[PDB]
């Protein structure tokens, strides 16, 4: 009977970086997804493996909400089978992903006039991430032939670069808050149900 | 035109302190990593340090105790504050931008644009 805390996820004051993306378990509550799809706040609402209007009619188990902040033109990489820096080094979705990817512009919240540097992305990594794998290691990357031994130098960089989030930047360089919902469809005893 | 100019070098007594500048043209430091590199007369290029866009600094660990890298984004200058210049600091100091983007081939230094560099000499007179 108790409502799912979707207001604690979407209306949170602070969102994580994409390399350290936060995952929240939604469980043992009634979920009303009709107030999310009919809300005009979300610019991107793409659902995979489920219709968005059928969400109220299903019961889900293992519901997870992954929240982070990425820049504007990289929202297209939060999808199965995409390539680039966010998909390969920061946040990878599986090819058999079922769930919904929700994103909206947050330029009025996550941009400071001098530049907001609290959001960082992993620019460099030795290998591609597995799906739903988090890498928070800050080991010094080797971009050249000479080994670094944990010390920066020529072709030795810190792997995390911060976004420069300013309000003057156009759409595409503007911050977008991305919440990814993930479900399992009718195979276990379900704790999250629509009304 | 992407251009780096350095200034502030010259004669300096041993044990003193001296500041350098890396006035930039054609771009700003808000989205680029900028580095200081030292060239000794008898040795190769020695990496001094690096400023990232968020303002964090990394230094040469054999040189950390006597250098300081600071920005002034209002005038797009990168500053390099030496302290206690000794005889092996007599060198030509280049300021160059790190290429964290596309590299067309293998680069030994990873620098897409360099400065002309300024000469600092430490001696008796
Ligand atoms: C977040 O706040 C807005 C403010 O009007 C509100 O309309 C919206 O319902 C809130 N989000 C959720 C998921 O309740």
């Amino acid at each position: 009977t108790n409502l799912c805390p979707f207001g604690e996820v979407f209306n949170a004051t602070r969102f994580a970086s994409v390399y350290a993306w936060n995952r929240k378990r939604i469980s043992n509550c009634v979920a009303d997804y009709s107030v999310l799809y009919n809300s005009a706040s979300f610019s991107t609402f793409k659902c995979y493996g489920v219709s968005p209007t059928k969400l109220n009619d299903l019961c889900f188990t293992n519901v997870y909400a992954d929240s982070f902040v990425i820049r504007g033109d990289e929202v297209r990489q939060i999808a199965p089978g995409q390539t680039g820096k966010i998909a390969d080094y920061n946040y990878k979705l599986p090819d058999d992903f079922t769930g919904c990817v929700i994103a909206w512009n947050s330029n009025n919240l996550d941009s400071k006039v001098g530049g907001n540097y609290n959001y960082l992305y992993r620019l460099f990594r030795k290998s591609n991430l597995k799906p739903f794998e988090r890498d928070i290691s800050t080991e010094i990357y080797q971009a050249g032939s000479t080994p670094c031994n944990g010390v920066e130098g020529f072709n030795c960089y810190f792997p995390l670069q911060s976004y420069g989030f300013q309000p003057t930047y156009g759409v595409g360089y503007q911050p977008y808050r991305v919440v990814v919902l993930s479900f399992e469809l009718l195979h276990a005893p379900a704790t999250v149900c629509g009304p | 035109e992407v251009q780096l100019v350095e200034s502030g070098g010259g004669l300096v007594q041993p044990g003193g302190s001296l500041r350098l500048s890396c006035a930039a043209s054609g771009f700003t430091f808000d989205d680029y990593a900028m580095s200081w590199v030292r060239q000794a007369p008898g040795k190769g290029l020695e990496w001094i340090g690096r400023m990232y866009n968020n303002g964090r600094t990394s230094y040469n660990p054999s040189l950390k105790s006597l250098v300081t890298i600071s920005r002034d984004n209002s005038k797009n200058t990168l500053y390099l504050q030496m302290n206690s210049l000794r005889a092996e600091d007599t060198a030509t100091y280049y300021c160059a931008r790190d290429n964290l983007g596309y590299r067309p081939s293998e680069n030994l230094y990873g620098m897409d644009v360099w400065g002309q560099g300024t000469t600092v000499t430490v001696s008796s007179s």
